[PDB]
């Protein structure tokens, strides 16, 4: 048997193993709220003594 | 010669001057002009919100009392015969 052969001979399923693991990602979104303040409207009163 | 009589009077004033001197001609031409002294609160108010942009309260009566959260500077005080020209702008 050869060196390099050893080598990866020496390695085995048992020797090593390999888990792939991944860390959970929300899915990026795109969203536009606008928000526009309650109508407003201009009055005009006048009062007087006899009303 | 009526212009030089009503000699409109500013009590109290929080205005730079030269916007002060602009609407004492202003309270003379709208007066004149309106028929009513509610045609008056509405002629002040249409020609300063066209002069300067924002919310425009005006309120002019014989007799009254007011208290009023107006942006700083934009409160000017006169009052010519029996009438109280007030515009407070408030944002």
């Amino acid at each position: 048997h050869d060196e390099e052969a050893i080598k990866q001979t020496l390695r085995n399923k048992f020797n090593y193993n390999t888990r792939e693991c991944q860390t959970i990602n929300p899915s990026i979104r795109e969203r536009g709220v606008s928000t526009e303040p309650p109508p407003s409207d201009t009055i005009c009163g006048n009062i007087t003594q006899w009303e | 010669s009526h212009l030089d009589k009503v000699q409109p009077v500013i009590k109290n004033s929080d205005m730079s001057v030269e916007m002060q001197k602009e609407v004492e001609e202003v309270a003379k031409k709208a007066i004149d002009y309106c028929n009513t002294d509610k045609e008056i609160a509405t002629f002040i108010k249409d020609d300063f919100r066209s002069r300067y942009h924002g919310t425009w309260h005006c309120i002019v009566g014989r007799n009254f009392g007011s208290f009023v959260t107006f942006e700083r500077s934009y409160y000017i005080y006169l009052y010519v015969g029996q009438l109280a020209i007030l515009l407070f702008k408030t944002g």
